[PDB]
C-alpha cells in the first residue's frame, strides 16, 4: 500500500517510470519516516538536497532518470496516519499499539511497553522504530501524568521501548527456524496419522483465539 | 541457341541457354492507369509491364497475371511473353526453342494454355515445361536430394533420388512470398503503418528482403525483442519518412514455420520436408537427409539453412548428417538449370516440335513433359 502510494505520485507528477519495482526501489531507498509531514514539506522547502534523482532502467531496456520528492516521507506516513492511504481503516500504529496493550491483562502492560519487538520487512524505513516510541511514549505518560494529576503523586513510569534488532527482516522465518530446531517440535505438529483418521478438519480449530465448544 | 524462361509468380527470368546467369530478370507484372490522363502526348501508353509498371506504380493498378504458380489472367500472361521476347531478351520467338517452367500439382489446364499460347501465337518452333524443382537440381550438379523451392507463390518439396523423382512424395504449399508480404503489410498496421494499394505492397516487398530474417529460436528472439533497442532497424519510404521496424522482422519469415500465422491448417516447410523424406523408400532417406537442396527467393532471407538444419535434425534420428544446401546464387538456381537442361546434348528428341502440336494438340504435353 506504500508502494502504490509511492507509484500514485510518481504518476500525479507524470515521472518518466511509474512501473511497481520503480516504486518499490524508491520505498527500500529513498523513503524514511518523519517527525511530521507540516514541518517536513517545510523542510523541502528550506532545504534543497532533500529532492533524490533516482536513475531506473526501463522494461524495454533503456535509462531513465526520476525526481523523487515529497513520498521520501509522506508515504512511509501511511502507518503513522492510514487515513493517507484508505476510506475504512483510521487508526494510527502508535495508538493501535497502545489498544494492544491497555486491552490486554493489567499484570503484563509494563512486560508488553518494554519489549515491543518489530518484525516484517515494512518496520525498516529509517527513523520507524523511533517514531513509534516517541509518539506510544507521549499516549503512554499522558495517561500516566491524568492520573498523577487526580492522586497527587508521581507514579513510577513505565518504560516504552521499541526494538529493531539484525534479523528484523525475516523474524517469523528465523523464529520458525529456531523453534523447529527443539527437540519436542514433532509433537506440536499434526501428523499424517492424524490426517489419515480426521482429515483437514484436524487443522481448522483456532489455535491463537478463544473458541467455543 | 535455345531460351530459357522462369514464369515465377512474382519475378519474370528469361535468358539463353548456355549462360550462367538470366539476361532478363524483372517484375511478373501488368499495370494500368488509374487516375485521369489530362495532358495530351508526353509519351503516354494504356498498359506497362515489369520495371515499366514498377517505375511508374504510383499512377497504377498494378496486378499479376499469376496466383500461386497458377495463371489467372492469360491476356496479361500474353503481354508478360511477349515483353520477355520482344522489349526484354530482344528476340523473333518463332527463332529460338524454349524452356518454360511450373510448379508440380498444377492445373492441367495451365499447361494446356501455356503451350498452346507458345505454338499458336508465339510461333514457336519448340517449347518444354520443366518441373521448376527439378531445374533447381540440375543448378545444384546433383543427381539425387530433395529440393524445398519457394518463389512467390508456391512452396514445394520434390525428392529426386540418381534422376528418378518419387511423384507420390511431392509436397506442394500455396505459402510463399507473396503471402509473407501480405502478412508483413497485417503486422507493420500494429506498429502505425498503413500500406492498402498495389503500389504499397511493393514497398512492403522491399521491406520484407532489405530487412526481415528466419530467427533461429523464435520464443527466445521474441523474449529478446521485447526486452532491448538492439533488434530494430529503419527504413526509407519512398515518401523521405523513415518506419522503423522490430520483432516484425522475423515473425513475418516464421510463417513458413508457422503457418497458423496467416490462417493456414498447413505443417511449416520443416514437416513437409521431413513429411516428403517419409513418404520415400527408407534406402534413399539418407541421401535426402545429406542434401537438403533450397531455391528461389523465398529461401533467401538471412539464418532460414540455420533454422531448417536445426529443425529438420530435430524431426530426423540423430545418427546420420542433416545438411541444408543453399548456393549463394539459389534466387536463380531454377533458371540456371533450364539453361543447363536446354544445353544438354541429350535433351534436344525431349523437345515438344510444332509438328507434335499440329497433330496432337496441346494434350501433347501431358506426355512429352513429367
Ligand atoms: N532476399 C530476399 N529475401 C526475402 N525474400 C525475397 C528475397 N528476394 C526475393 N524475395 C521474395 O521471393 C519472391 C521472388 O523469388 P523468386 O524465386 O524469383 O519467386 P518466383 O519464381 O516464384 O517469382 C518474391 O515473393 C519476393 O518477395
Ligand atoms: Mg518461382
Amino acid at each position: 500500500d506504500v508502494t502504490y502510494f509511492v507509484q500514485s505520485l510518481l504518476r500525479d507528477r507524470n515521472e518518466p517510470d511509474s512501473s511497481l519495482k520503480t516504486a518499490e526501489r524508491i520505498k527500500e531507498e529513498c523513503c524514511y519516516v518523519c517527525p511530521d509531514i507540516v514541518k517536513e514539506f517545510s523542510r523541502f522547502d528550506r532545504e534543497p538536497d532533500r529532492y533524490l534523482k533516482y536513475a531506473s532502467e526501463s522494461i524495454t531496456g533503456h535509462s531513465t532518470t526520476i525526481d523523487v520528492g515529497f513520498e521520501r516521507f509522506l508515504a512511509p506516513e501511511i502507518f503513522f496516519n492510514p487515513e493517507i492511504a484508505s476510506s475504512d481503516f483510521l487508526t494510527p500504529l502508535p495508538e493501535l499499539v497502545d489498544n494492544v496493550v491497555q486491552s490486554s491483562p493489567i499484570d503484563v502492560r509494563k512486560g508488553l511497553y518494554k519489549n515491543i519487538v518489530l518484525s516484517g520487512g515494512s518496520t525498516l524505513f529509517k527513523n520507524f522504530g523511533n517514531r513509534l516510541q516517541r509518539d506510544l511514549k507521549r499516549i503512554v505518560d499522558e495517561r500516566i501524568h491524568r492520573s498523577e494529576m487526580l492522586s497527587g503523586a508521581k507514579s513510577g513510569g513505565v518504560d516504552v521501548n521499541v526494538i529493531s534488532h539484525k534479523r528484523q527482516r525475516n523474524a517469523v522465518w528465523f523464529g520458525g527456524s529456531l523453534l523447529a530446531q527443539t527437540p519436542e517440535f514433532g509433537s506440536y505438529c499434526h501428523t499424517k496419522a492424524d490426517y489419515e483418521e480426521y482429515g483437514a478438519s484436524i487443522a481448522r480449530r483456532y489455535q491463537i483465539f478463544g473458541n467455543s465448544l | 541457341t535455345a531460351l530459357v524462361c522462369d514464369n515465377g509468380s512474382g519475378l519474370v527470368k528469361a535468358g539463353f541457354a548456355g549462360d550462367d546467369a538470366p539476361r532478363a530478370v524483372f517484375p511478373s507484372i501488368v499495370g494500368r492507369p488509374r487516375h485521369q490522363g489530362v495532358m495530351v502526348g508526353m509519351g503516354q501508353k494504356d498498359s506497362y509491364v515489369g520495371d515499366e509498371a514498377q517505375s511508374k506504380r504510383g499512377i497504377l493498378t498494378l496486378k499479376y497475371p499469376i496466383e500461386h504458380g497458377i495463371i489467372t489472367n492469360w491476356d496479361d500472361m500474353e503481354k508478360i511473353w511477349h515483353h520477355t521476347f520482344y522489349n526484354e531478351l530482344r528476340v523473333a520467338p518463332e527463332e529460338h526453342p524454349t524452356l518454360l517452367t511450373e510448379a508440380p500439382l498444377n492445373p492441367k489446364a495451365n499447361r494446356e494454355k501455356m503451350t498452346q499460347i507458345m505454338f499458336e501465337t508465339f510461333n514457336v518452333p519448340a517449347m518444354y515445361v520443366a518441373i521448376q524443382a527439378v531445374l533447381s537440381l540440375y543448378a545444384s550438379g546433383r543427381t539425387t536430394g530433395i529440393v524445398l523451392d519457394s518463389g512467390d507463390g508456391v512452396t514445394h518439396n520434390v525428392p529426386i533420388y540418381e534422376g528418378y523423382a518419387l511423384p507420390h512424395a511431392i509436397m506442394r504449399l500455396d505459402l510463399a512470398g507473396r503471402d509473407l508480404t501480405d502478412y508483413l503489410m497485417k503486422i507493420l498496421t500494429e506498429r502505425g503503418y498503413s500500406f492498402v494499394t498495389t503500389a504499397e505492397r511493393e514497398i512492403v516487398r522491399d521491406i520484407k528482403e532489405k530487412l526481415c530474417y528466419v530467427a533461429l529460436d523464435f520464443e527466445n528472439e521474441m523474449a529478446t525483442a521485447a526486452s532491448s533497442s538492439s533488434l530494430e532497424k529503419s527504413y526509407e519510404l519512398p515518401d523521405g519518412q523513415v518506419i522503423t521496424i522490430g520483432n516484425e522482422r522475423f515473425r513475418c519469415p516464421e510463417t513458413l514455420f508457422q503457418p497458423s500465422f496467416i490462417g493456414m491448417e498447413s505443417a511449416g516447410i520443416h514437416e513437409t520436408t521431413y513429411n516428403s523424406i517419409m513418404k520415400c523408400d527408407i534406402d534413399i532417406r539418407k541421401d535426402l537427409y545429406a542434401n537438403n537442396v533450397m531455391s528461389g527467393g523465398t529461401t533467401m532471407y538471412p539464418g532460414i539453412a540455420d533454422r531448417m538444419q536445426k529443425e529438420i535434425t530435430a524431426l530426423a534420428p540423430s545418427t546420420m548428417k542433416i545438411k541444408i544446401i543453399a548456393p549463394p546464387e539459389r534466387k536463380y538456381s531454377v533458371w540456371i538449370g533450364g539453361s543447363i537442361l536446354a544445353s544438354l546434348s541429350t535433351f534436344q528428341q525431349m523437345w515438344i516440335t510444332k509438328q507434335e502440336y499440329d497433330e496432337a494438340g496441346p494434350s501433347i504435353v501431358h506426355r512429352k513433359c513429367f
